[PDB]
C-alpha cells in the first residue's frame, strides 16, 4: 500500500504510458567541431585543410 | 688477352634518396592523432 500504484485489476494487461517507468536522459549536448561556412571559404581560397 | 672488369660500386642512394615513398600519392604516409585518424600529411606530385 506504499509501493504499488493503486490499480483497478491485478496484473493489468496494458500498463499505460504514465504509471510505467519512462526513462528521461539528459539532453545530449554535442560540440559540433567545425563551422562549415569558414571551412568552405578557406578551401575555396586554395587551402587544402587536412588533419584532425 | 683479358682485362679487368669495369668497376661498379652499388650502394644506397644519397640521403637514402628513394627508400621512403615521397611525392607518391598512392603510398603516402600518415601522421594523425590516435583518434580522428584524419591524415595530417597530404603529399602531391609537384612538390618534389
Amino acid at each position: 500500500a506504499l509501493t504499488s500504484t493503486p490499480r483497478s485489476q491485478l496484473n493489468p494487461p496494458n500498463w499505460p504510458a504514465a504509471q510505467v517507468y519512462q526513462e528521461n536522459p539528459a539532453p545530449t549536448t554535442v560540440l559540433l567541431p567545425r563551422d562549415a561556412e569558414a571551412e568552405v571559404q578557406m578551401t575555396n581560397s586554395g587551402a587544402q585543410l587536412a588533419g584532425g | 688477352q683479358a682485362a679487368p672488369n669495369r668497376p661498379n660500386y652499388i650502394g644506397f642512394r644519397d640521403n637514402f634518396i628513394g627508400l621512403m615513398y615521397y611525392n607518391s600519392t598512392g603510398n603516402m604516409g600518415v601522421l594523425a592523432g590516435q583518434a580522428s585518424q584524419l591524415n595530417a600529411v597530404v603529399d602531391l606530385q609537384d612538390r618534389n
